[PDB]
């Protein structure tokens, strides 16, 4: 998944 | 059953994330509420005032420009009995600051990369905890500036450490990470206990041995069937662990059937879920929720800005929640942080803003 928005 | 009230905000000037923030328990009683926050190459300390003030009080910043400082610990200088603040993140370097001065006083290098997690042992001062990039997490004396042990390889987490924390007794330590595993390491065996006590007898001054670190290949539990994603931050409660991925709530479990963890052997196949926390928008990794002194309550920011506090004082099914907003916080909160005393609860977030919650 992703660590930033 | 609990409220708080927003009194306060304030931005850091370097727009970067604020990935961490603790206060620091080890403060004397009397002292003002200090709390660290970790985010670019700095570290920045703070102390609560009445009427809500968080007044800056000193920083450190690394001559690294690079640098970003991912967490921070406290604990106490054995030769002094004053605070220490350790710090780490993308350089894989470990640095304990004195925050009496604000300089780096030891430095750590060993890690493979960067480093996401840093903690104290919960009876002992002196061991550090950390875990990596590299898969895998390392014990530290910090007084003699051994490396006691590592644990990884074989059966060791096969892609990033992101978070670990040791039971209440720190007679075992729980990993989590990216593989969407956890997994148990004891640290009480006679072994280990010998170990830590031969770190604290060497000294590179009478000897030209080097210190011989453990190697832990094998955890005493492992699972990867209680969240399918990156597992982010695990906590303790007791014999049961709570524990997140990106998939909106917190897991309460224990590793056998509803079994003593202290029989708990590696061949355990199954796991016991008691119950869950639910909430919302929180799906992207790096995003930890903390509990205060007694473990009565549990905080965790989400990515737009929204602090969940749940009252733990139930089972879990049944917890009660409280949902504290502010209309110009909504950015992602990466961490909170509760005051000794239960007083205060700190947010921080990716645009570097900080925000103060005081219980009503």
């Amino acid at each position: 998944p992703s660590k930033f928005l | 059953k609990y409220s708080f009230k927003c009194v306060n905000s304030l931005k850091e000037d370097h727009n970067q994330p604020l990935f961490g923030v603790q206060f620091n328990w080890h403060s004397k009683e009397g002292d003002p509420l200090v709390f660290a926050t970790v985010g670019s190459n700095r570290v920045t300390l703070y102390e609560c005032h009445s009427q809500g003030e968080i007044r800056l009080l000193q920083s450190y910043v690394d001559a690294d420009a690079d640098e970003n400082f991912y967490t921070c610990a406290w604990t106490y200088d054995s030769n002094t009995s004053h605070p220490l603040l350790a710090v780490a993140g993308s350089r894989g370097i470990i640095r304990i600051i004195n925050p009496i001065t604000m300089q780096c006083i030891k430095h750590y290098v060993g890690h493979g990369n960067a480093i996401n997690e840093l903690k104290f042992h919960p009876r002992d001062p002196n061991l550090l905890l950390s875990v990596s990039k590299d898969h895998a997490l390392r014990l530290w004396n910090i007084q003699t500036d051994t490396l006691v042990a590592i644990f990884g390889g074989v059966e060791g987490h096969r892609d990033e450490v992101l978070s670990a924390d040791y039971d209440l007794l720190g007679e075992k330590i729980m990993s989590c990470g990216m593989d969407h595993s956890l997994k148990l390491w004891r640290i009480n065996s006679k072994r280990m206990m010998n170990a830590i006590k031969e770190s604290y007898d060497y000294n590179p001054n009478k000897t030209n041995r080097p210190f011989i670190s453990q190697k832990i290949h094998f955890p005493d539990f492992s699972t990867r069937d209680i969240h399918r994603n990156y597992v982010d931050c695990v906590r303790w409660l007791g014999d049961l662990i709570l524990s997140k991925s990106c998939e909106n709530a917190i897991v309460c479990w224990k590793p056998g059937k509803m079994d003593d963890i202290d029989k708990i052997k590696p061949s355990e196949s199954n796991v016991t879920i008691l119950g869950r926390f639910d909430y919302s928008q929180c799906d992207i990794w790096y995003m930890r929720f903390s509990m205060d002194f007694w473990q009565k309550m549990l905080a965790l920011g989400n990515q737009v800005g929204k602090l969940y506090v749940w009252d733990l004082e139930v089972d879990p099914h049944k917890a009660k929640c409280t949902t504290l907003t502010h209309h110009k916080c909504g950015a992602a909160i990466r961490q909170t942080s509760f005051s000794r005393d239960s007083s205060i609860l700190i947010a921080v977030c990716d645009d570097a803003s900080i925000w103060r919650w005081d219980r009503l």
